[PDB]
């Protein structure tokens, strides 16, 4: 065979940064709860939305929102 | 072997009701025969039983052939649930 | 010692796990407890700035109450099921068990009946 | 998994490959039998081709 | 009762001859103790397969060829009788090897 080229830059699978209890919802008395952020309004509760500078996206669908929240 | 565990349990259920399965060797497929998962997921979980006991595997005419053993039977039991008295192929159903 | 010590519980999740009906996790349970799937709930005692302890609290008050105390998570994992084969018998690696939710039951009847009613009627 | 993972392969040599071997050289179609000429000649007498004139 | 004659073709191809031969010798016999109206075992031209192939597998040598051919035998038997004495006659009278098969419809 002829030799092999050699660049160098190689590019791996991220690692993704991986967290638990992470960091959303709160609650201030014990009993009752107040979420953060919002849930879905496609698919049922217990789904969050994503929130960033004017644009969300969910992730059980993928990447579907547009209106803001 | 990264599988949606879910599209596995479908794949092993599937195998547990025939006692049997006839795979291509068709990577790059969309979506297999019977099953509604990629052939390729179905080929690599049957890869990933041959190893640890079970599954006895042919590859003739580009069609996987894999039948459950005695100790394949015993652990498909076991990711599912099913006791005892069930389908698979070993014995007939009623008269056929 | 006849008398169960709280392992009527135990014996629900592993029927569950058996039967594939457990909503394991903290987002599962969510969704468990939301619609008409999650009868019985499953909080953890020992939680770190008491976060998901107060969210099953109130999933569980949101609509049907379905809660109990839980023994330390680790212990539920074992129970049910964390680990495949681990030699002939023992010798699973420890896992917390997280938050979990019961789908399906299967099994009817026995102490796990009688616990459900005890810890709803007062 | 990933998105971009086939170049549309309906005809022409790539598409078409064999029952047995999985090759893109010497392949009979005719009379739709979608096999490597050298399987063919292997297993011709089964198939019920047979040498007459 | 009924005598509802459906004109029935009757489909004999099939690769053996002398196989193919007795079946459709052994269908008019029995049409001869039924005693129907029939045509007889018509033959029509015989399809023959002929995949050209060169012998080798690399190429190489000297460039020799075998026309690796199937003989196929294409037979009619056509009948002016009833659906019953067909369903008889469809029973009866199967070989192996040989395609025996029913058009039914004129
Ligand atoms: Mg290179
Ligand atoms: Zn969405």
């Amino acid at each position: 065979k002829k030799v092999y080229t050699t660049p160098k830059k190689i590019r791996h699978k991220h690692k993704k940064v991986k967290l638990a209890v992470l960091n959303y919802y709160k609650v201030d008395d014990e009993g009752k709860v107040a979420k953060l952020r919002k849930e879905c309004p496609n698919c049922g509760p217990g789904i969050f939305l994503a929130n960033h500078g004017d644009r969300f996206y969910c992730g059980k669908c993928h990447s579907t929102f547009a209106t803001q929240k | 072997m990264l599988i949606p565990k879910e599209d596995r349990k479908k794949i092993y259920q599937h195998l547990f009701q025939e006692g049997v399965l006839v795979a291509k060797k068709d990577f790059n497929q969309p979506k297999h025969e019977e099953i509604d998962t990629k052939n390729l997921f179905v080929i690599k979980a049957l890869q990933s039983l041959t190893s640890k006991g079970f599954v006895k595997t042919q590859f003739s005419w580009q069609y996987y052939y894999y039948t459950l053993t005695e100790e394949g039977v015993v652990y498909l039991r076991e990711y599912l649930n099913l006791p005892e008295h069930i389908f698979p192929a070993t014995y007939l159903a009623g008269q056929s | 010692a006849e008398l169960t010590i709280e392992d009527a519980l135990k014996v629900v999740l592993r029927t569950s796990l058996v039967h594939d009906g457990l909503a394991r996790g903290l987002r599962e349970s969510a969704k468990a407890l939301t619609r008409g799937e999650g009868q019985l709930a499953v909080l953890v005692e020992s939680v770190t700035e008491e976060a998901i302890s107060k969210l099953v609290q109130g999933l569980a008050t949101e609509n049907n109450v379905p809660l109990i105390k839980v023994a330390d998570a680790k212990q539920l994992g074992e129970w049910a099921g964390l680990g495949k084969i681990d030699r002939d018998g023992n010798a699973r690696k420890v896992v917390g068990a997280s938050v979990v939710v019961v789908k399906n039951w299967g099994a009817d009847t026995q102490e796990r009946e009688i616990l459900l009613e005890h810890f709803s009627q007062q | 998994e990933n998105v971009w993972y086939s170049h549309p392969r309906k005809f022409g040599k790539g598409s078409r490959q064999c029952r047995i071997s999985g090759s893109h050289s010497g392949l009979i179609r005719k009379y739709g039998l979608n096999i490597d000429r050298q399987s063919f000649r292997e297993k011709a007498n089964d198939i019920g081709f047979y040498k007459y004139r | 009762q009924e005598v509802v004659i459906h004109k029935i073709r009757i489909n004999l191809t099939s690769t053996k001859v002398k196989q193919l031969e007795n079946v459709s010798a052994n269908i008019i016999k029995n049409a001869e103790t039924f005693k129907l109206v029939k045509k007889g075992p018509v033959r029509l031209p015989t399809k023959v397969l002929k995949i050209s192939t060169r012998k080798t597998p690399n190429g190489e040598g000297s460039k020799t060829w075998d026309t690796y051919e199937m003989r196929i035998h294409k037979r009619y038997i056509d009948l002016e009788a009833p659906a019953h004495i067909v369903k008889r006659i469809t029973q009866i009278t199967i070989e192996p090897g040989v395609d025996v098969e029913v058009i039914i419809a004129a």
